C-alpha cells in the first residue's frame, strides 16, 4: 500500500495513496482541518483604542492572524487536556503603537511576543490603519486549539481528495487538444500524445467531441490527496497529527466499548 | 464522547455516540461493510444542529454485532498506523 | 473598509498582497498577470483582491471623538 | 469624569473642575465636549 | 439559502447596529424649578440600587 508524491511546493502537498480505502482517506483530508492543534489569538486585553475599527473588529483581526505553532506542540497543553487555567499554556503577545501627525498603517510585524518561537507566520499583514493623534495599546493571548471548535485554528486552506484518471488515446482526433480545460492532451508530430494523464479531472468533455479516439477511466484502488497548508504547520506534520488524532478516538471508543460489554 | 445502546441482540446492534460527526461514522461503516459476516451496516445523523451519530449493524449470526464493530475499529486503527509509517518515510 | 486577513471561501491569507497588487496595477500592468505571479490561482482569492474598496482612508478623517 | 473638547476631534482633555456659565470649552469656547474611555482594562473574546 | 458557516466565522457578513439615546433638561420657565443629571440616591421613582 505505498503512498507517491507528485509535487512539493512552498505549502502544498500532492500524494497518490495505492490501497487505501476511499473511507479513510476522506477521513485523513477532514481531519487534517477538524483536529489538528494550532495557536491563535483567544482573548485580547484592551487598555487603549482610538483607532477606527472596533474592539471586536480588531480582536477578529488579531485572531486570524496565523502564528508559527510548529515548536508550540511540545511545550503547551492540547485543548483536550485542561488546557482554561493553570498558567503555563497560554502565550502572550503585545501591540502598543502611535501615530504623531500623518496616517500610519499597522502591520503583524509591530506584535511583540512574550515567547520568540512563536511569531506571525508573515510580517506584512495590515492590521489596522491610524490617523494622526491616534494610538493603540492591548495585549491579547494565545492557546492551542482544534479547527472543530472555530476555524481560526484550521491549519490548511484547501483539502482535496480526487480519484485517480486513466486517459487513453485511441484515434488522432486533434479537437481534444482545445476542449480539455486542463490540457492534459498535447499534438506532437501530429498524434495526439498524452502529457500530463494527472492533471484530468474526469470532466468527460472530451467524449463529447472525440467520442471513440479517447477513452477516461479512474483506478478502482487510488486516489489523490492534495494539502495546502496556511503557513503554521509543514504539511508532512498536519498529516500526521491528523491521522494521530483518528488514532487516539478509535482507541477511546474501543476502550469504552468492549469495557461494559 | 458518551456511547448509549438503543437495541442490542445477538446479530443486531444500534450505537448511539453524543461527540462524534461523519469523520468516524463514514470511516466505521466503511470498515463494517468489509467484515465478513456482517449483512447491513449504516450510521446516521439525526440532526445536523447536533453532533452525535447513530449506528446499526446487523449481521448473519456468524459473529456477535460488538465483535463486529471492534474488528472494524481494529481494521481502522491498522490503517492509520500504515499512514504515519509510510508518510514518515516521505 | 480595510482588506480582510483571509479569504472568505478558503482559509488562505490574502492581506499581505493588497499593497502590491494594489500599486502594480497603478503603473500600467494588467491585474491577471500580477495576480498569477503573486501566488493568486483560485478565482475566491481573485475575487477578494479584485473587489476591495478601501474605504478606511476616507474614515481616518472621521474618527470617533473618545 | 473627563471629556475632551470636541473641535479638529481629539483636541485636548478637561475636567469635572472647570465650572463655567455654560458648557463650553475652557480653551477653545467649542460648545460641544465628549467623554474619554475610563482608562481600565477591557477583555473582549476574539470570537 | 445555505451558506457556508466558516466563511461566515472569517467575518463575511458581520453587521453593526447602532442605536440613540436623547435627553435634555427643561428650563421650565412656567415656574423657576429645574431640571438635574444626578444620580437618585433617595427619589420617589427609584427603580434598584
Ligand atoms: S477532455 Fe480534458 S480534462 Fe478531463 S475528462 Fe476529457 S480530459
Ligand atoms: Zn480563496
Ligand atoms: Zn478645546
Amino acid at each position: 500500500m505505498p503512498i507517491s508524491l507528485i509535487e512539493r511546493n512552498g505549502l502544498r502537498l500532492r500524494l497518490v495513496l495505492e490501497n487505501y480505502p476511499l473511507e479513510f482517506v476522506n477521513s485523513i483530508r477532514r481531519a487534517s482541518i477538524l483536529y489538528v492543534p494550532v495557536m491563535a489569538v483567544d482573548e485580547v486585553y484592551f487598555i487603549e483604542n482610538n483607532s477606527p475599527l472596533y474592539d471586536e473588529i480588531l480582536a477578529h483581526r488579531l485572531a486570524l492572524v496565523p502564528f508559527v505553532s510548529d515548536e508550540a506542540l511540545e511545550h503547551y497543553r492540547p485543548p483536550e487536556e485542561c488546557a482554561e487555567n493553570c498558567d503555563g499554556c497560554y502565550n502572550r503577545v503585545y501591540l502598543d503603537v502611535e501615530a504623531k501627525d500623518q496616517p500610519l498603517m499597522i502591520y503583524s510585524r509591530d506584535l511583540k511576543s512574550e515567547d520568540q518561537m512563536i511569531t506571525p507566520v508573515s510580517g506584512a499583514i495590515p492590521i489596522v490603519l491610524l490617523g494622526s493623534k491616534q494610538k493603540i495599546s492591548l495585549e491579547a493571548r494565545l492557546r492551542l486549539g482544534y479547527g472543530k471548535e472555530h476555524i481560526k485554528y484550521s491549519p490548511v486552506s484547501v483539502s482535496i481528495v480526487r480519484y485517480y484518471p486513466k486517459v487513453t488515446v485511441l484515434g488522432n482526433c486533434e479537437k481534444a487538444v482545445e476542449v480539455c480545460p486542463e490540457g492534459v492532451f498535447a499534438m506532437e508530430n501530429n498524434k495526439l500524445v498524452v502529457k500530463n494523464e494527472l492533471s484530468c479531472i474526469l470532466c468527460e468533455e472530451c467524449l463529447k467531441y472525440c467520442a471513440g479516439s479517447v477513452s477516461i477511466e479512474s483506478v478502482e484502488n487510488k486516489f489523490i490527496l492534495e494539502i495546502e497548508s496556511v503557513g503554521s504547520l509543514k504539511p508532512e506534520r498536519i498529516l500526521i497529527e491528523a491521522s494521530k488524532s483518528l488514532l487516539r478516538k478509535l482507541s477511546e471508543l474501543k476502550s469504552k466499548l468492549e469495557a461494559g460489554k | 464522547m458518551e456511547i448509549k445502546v438503543i437495541k442490542e441482540e445477538q446479530n443486531y446492534l444500534e450505537l448511539q455516540i453524543d461527540g462524534e460527526e461523519h469523520t468516524i461514522g463514514n470511516l466505521l461503516k466503511g470498515m463494517l461493510l468489509k467484515v465478513p459476516g456482517v449483512k447491513f451496516a449504516a450510521y446516521s445523523l439525526p440532526h445536523p444542529l447536533i453532533t452525535s451519530i447513530t449506528i446499526k449493524i446487523l449481521t448473519d449470526g456468524s459473529i456477535s454485532a460488538r465483535e463486529a464493530l471492534i474488528k472494524a475499529i481494529e481494521l481502522a486503527e491498522n490503517y492509520a498506523n500504515l499512514f504515519i509509517d509510510e508518510v514518515k518515510k516521505i | 473598509m480595510i482588506i480582510p486577513i483571509r479569504c472568505f471561501t478558503c482559509g488562505a491569507v490574502v492581506a499581505d498582497k493588497w499593497e502590491p497588487f494594489s500599486n502594480r496595477v497603478m503603473g500600467g500592468e494588467d491585474p491577471e498577470k500580477v495576480l498569477t505571479e503573486l501566488g493568486v490561482n483560485r478565482y475566491c482569492c481573485r475575487r477578494m483582491l479584485l473587489s476591495h474598496v478601501n474605504i478606511i482612508r476616507e474614515i481616518i478623517h472621521y474618527t470617533r471623538p473618545i | 469624569a473627563k471629556y475632551r473638547c470636541g473641535k479638529c476631534w481629539k483636541e485636548l482633555d478637561d475636567d469635572q473642575l472647570k465650572t463655567l456659565p455654560g458648557v463650553r470649552c475652557p480653551y477653545c469656547g467649542y460648545r460641544i465636549i465628549y467623554m474619554v474611555r475610563k482608562p481600565t482594562v477591557k477583555i473582549v473574546k476574539a470570537i | 439559502i445555505i451558506m457556508n458557516k466558516s466563511s461566515i466565522e472569517r467575518g463575511m457578513y458581520r453587521s453593526t447596529f447602532f442605536r440613540l439615546y436623547s435627553t435634555e433638561e427643561v428650563k421650565y420657565p412656567g415656574g423657576q424649578e429645574d431640571k438635574i443629571i444626578t444620580p437618585e440616591a433617595g427619589v420617589k421613582g427609584y427603580k434598584g440600587k
